[PDB]
RNA sequence: AGAGACCGAUAGCGCACAAGUAGAGUGAUCGAAAGAUGAAAAGCACUUUGAAAAGAGGGUUAAAUAGCACGUGAAAUUGUU
């Protein structure tokens, strides 16, 4: 039920595709970076907590990325957290909401044990993540690069202006000719391209 | 890597052996002193010595202020490098680098392939007639350049002499 | 076509509207009564709708790529629901669409004090309520598929056609977005 | 295992004449397989793509798209089929090559002509499954 | 027409290609070299410097150090460090 919203709201779970899983019941789902990861944390203990747990369970989450999407380098550094959303029952039956506060505690020790991954899985991620460092620091260049580009042609549009002011008539005329001639080769020599 | 610009050119119909030795002699400049050299050379006022492709070549007063007695004015070369490093100067322009301090970092002439023509020789022969292109590259960096393990394994006899030395002397 | 039967409809209904009196109020108030019952019996279909797709309670998974705003330059966006999910959603996107019409149904007959459209206007929503696509797959029953796919592209007329670019399932693309990292906007 | 003498499993036989087939045998050579409701329908499995043919792409990076085919290019042994397109640099739409056996046909434009090549097929298998049958 | 314990672009016919072609000889005759981008041209839009060729950004692609001097890319020989 609550794909769209953690989808949308978690910039770290739009990292990730989301599958399926035949081992789950058919109202959850698992968001993940890799199949070999999945693997390794969809236990039969956790399958079966989430079960006892029911709709309360809104999601679990292990992450190093932010909530919100960073717009710096120095925000987009790693950070573990593990974090565990679920509903208030009306009726206050907490009991079935044990299993996953239980297995939510002992997360960081069974992480210990088993989240450690061959080369190509951790390849797979810090490609992605770099991808996204790339891509930060391109919207900074972009920008930057917008700026003094306008600069230099206004810089460019000013050069044109006083020089062109103070040539002779036939100066002039040459001047525009010229001009002229230039942009119709490059035009003709941009269309001649196969 | 951001602090750097970059040009090159292939297949450039000018002497290589000249072309390398003028690259050599501006190299590791500063780019305005490199650019006033070359409109000196050009000028025939100051002279690329001729080092590793100088056989027989002729001897000039000019050659003093690099030590050697051989060197040449190859003006070709060094319009060619002009206009390679004046592409590099608009490079850096627009990605924002500081012009007037830049430094000749990278600079590297090689072969292209040859271009042929023939001779006609004595007695109804036929020789080659080569030339020898080049491929010139440059990178110009921001000058900057300001620059500003213990004992582990030791035997039981020279870690004791330490500790004497060490309490005899305080 | 629905724009023709439409018309056709039209063709004869403000020809009604012209002859049946309203300067009388009681056929002023049985109009207003019939126009009612229509709006009510579409609040009902749709209220069935929803409660079918309940009980159904369908979890397959179902993703698609939402266009960027009619005519704009901006970016898409990537949608990963549950068909119950989206059936909710457009169930209440036609009651939004009611929501609307009649709005403008109270603006243009008590503040503006119009009556012309009033035979018309008690036909074609409820007309359009019942050839909706779920009224089409829940009230009729027909299956999903073809024109009936899940991901219904946008309703608009020939503008429609123009800018309302469908909403594409294409798993090359879904892939692509699904992965780009675009969560988490600083809403502002 | 060939037996007849007149078929020969010769590979550079093969790929000869699969890369110099006339049009005629281009067209049979680009088959495409029926959805399974047309299958149901008409008891035939594949028969030659036809330009107007509604198709579903079935493999490759375009899988689940579905579409008009917009023409048959025998030439290069690849169909178009409608938007599903790419991008030149300037931005130009040019269609996507898609061999007509990583489809399956949704919808056949169907035409006496097309028709008559239906009911043969029909008919070869019916008969052809009552004598294995007998 | 079918095959092979055959050869695999300096091999196999001289010719895997607009090869008995281009070219030579008055002529009879002589007679080459030359295959491979990519699954798909998607064969690089646009900005900028340059007279131009081109370069630098940027784009396509799984990949451009796969860019029509295109699979891989040795040695001789060469440049820079
Ligand atoms: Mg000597
Ligand atoms: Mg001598
Ligand atoms: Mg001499
Ligand atoms: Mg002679
Ligand atoms: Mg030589
Ligand atoms: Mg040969
Ligand atoms: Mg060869
Ligand atoms: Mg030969
Ligand atoms: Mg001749
Ligand atoms: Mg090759
Ligand atoms: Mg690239
Ligand atoms: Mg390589
Ligand atoms: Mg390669
Ligand atoms: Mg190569
Ligand atoms: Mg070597």
């Amino acid at each position: 039920e609550c794909m769209k919203k953690a989808r949308n709201d978690r910039y770290d779970l739009s990292l990730t595709y989301t599958k399926d899983h035949a081992k789950l019941p058919n109202w959850l789902a698992v968001m993940s970076e890799s199949a070999e990861i999945t693997d390794a944390l969809l236990t039969p203990e956790l399958i079966k907590a989430a079960e006892a747990a029911g709709d309360l369970f809104e999601y679990l989450v292990v992450t190093d990325q932010p909530e919100d999407k960073p717009k710096t380098l120095n925000e987009t550094r790693p950070r573990k957290r593990v974090i565990l959303k679920y509903r208030v029952p009306s009726n206050d039956d907490y009991t079935s909401l044990l299993p996953i506060f239980e297995y939510f505690l002992r997360m960081p020790d069974h992480l210990v044990q088993v989240a450690h991954f061959r080369p190509e899985v951790l390849r797979k991620v810090k490609v992605v993540r770099d991808e996204e460092i790339r891509k930060i620091q391109k919207a900074e260049e972009e920008s930057k690069a917008e700026e003094r580009a306008q600069e230099r042609e206004k810089a460019k549009k000013a050069k044109r202006d006083q020089e062109l002011s103070q040539l002779d008539a036939k100066a002039q005329k040459k001047y525009l000719e010229r001009e002229r001639e230039k942009e119709l080769k490059r035009s003709m020599k941009k269309a001649t391209i196969r | 890597p951001t602090k750097s610009a970059r040009a090159r050119g292939s297949y450039l119909r000018v002497s290589f052996k000249n072309t390398r030795e003028t690259a050599q002699a501006i190299n590791g400049w500063k780019l305005q002193r490199a650019l006033t050299f070359l409109q000196n050379v050009i000028d025939k006022k100051e002279a690329v010595p001729m080092r590793r492709y100088a056989g027989s070549t002729g001897r000039t007063a000019q050659g003093k202020q690099w030590g050697v007695s051989r060197a040449r004015w190859p003006v070709k070369s060094a319009q060619f490098l002009i206009g390679l490093l004046k592409n590099a100067e608009a490079n850096a322009d627009a990605k924002g680098l500081d012009t007037g301090n830049l430094i000749i970092k990278h600079i590297q002439v090689n072969q292209a392939p040859k271009q042929r023509r023939r001779t006609y020789r004595a007695h109804g022969r036929i020789n080659p007639y080569m030339s020898n292109p080049c491929h010139i590259e440059l990178i110009l960096t921001e000058a900057e350049e300001t620059v500003q393990d213990v004992e582990s394994h030791l035997s039981s006899r020279q870690r004791g002499v330490r500790i004497r030395r060490a309490l005899t002397a305080a | 076509s629905p724009q023709i039967t439409n018309l056709i409809i039209i063709f004869g209904m403000m020809q009604v509207s012209k002859k049946i009196p309203f300067d009388d109020p009681n056929v002023l108030n049985m109009c207003r009564a019939a126009y009612l019952a229509s709006n009510l019996i579409i609040l009902c279909i749709s209220l069935y709708i929803k409660s079918v797709v309940d009980k159904k309670k369908d979890m397959t998974t179902l993703k698609y790529i939402e266009p960027a705003p009619p005519g704009s330059s901006e970016e898409g966006k990537l949608v990963t629901t549950t068909v119950h999910a989206y059936d909710v959603e457009q169930v209440k996107i036609l009651i939004k669409s009611q929501l609307f019409g009649i709005g403008m149904m109270a603006f243009m007959h008590l503040y503006l004090k119009y009556t012309n459209p009033l035979l018309i206007q008690s036909i074609i929503p409820l007309k359009g309520a019942l050839e909706s696509n779920m009224a089409k797959i829940h009230l009729w029953g027909m299956p999903a598929t073809g024109d009936l796919k899940r991901p219904f592209k946008q309703p608009g007329g020939l503008l429609g056609g123009l800018f309302g670019q469908s909403v594409q399932a294409d798993k090359k693309a879904v892939e692509a977005a699904e992965r780009a990292g675009r969560g988490g906007v600083k809403e502002e | 295992m060939k037996v007849r003498p007149t078929v020969s499993s010769s590979r550079r036989k093969a790929r000869k004449a699969h890369f110099s087939a006339p049009s005629s045998v281009r067209r049979v050579i680009m088959s495409a397989p029926l959805s399974k409701e047309l299958r149901e329908k008409y008891n035939v499995r594949s028969i030659p793509i036809r330009k107007g043919d509604e198709v579903q792409i079935v493999r490759g990076a375009h899988k689940d798209k579905e579409g008009k085919v917009t023409s048959v290019y025998r030439l290069k042994y690849v169909i178009h089929v409608e938007r599903v397109t790419r991008e030149k640099a300037t931005g130009q739409t040019v269609p996507i090559g898609i061999h007509p056996s990583n489809v399956v046909i949704t919808k056949l434009h169907l035409d006496k002509d097309r028709e008559n090549i239906l009911a043969r097929i029909k008919a070869g298998r019916e008969q052809v499954a009552k004598a294995k049958g007998k």
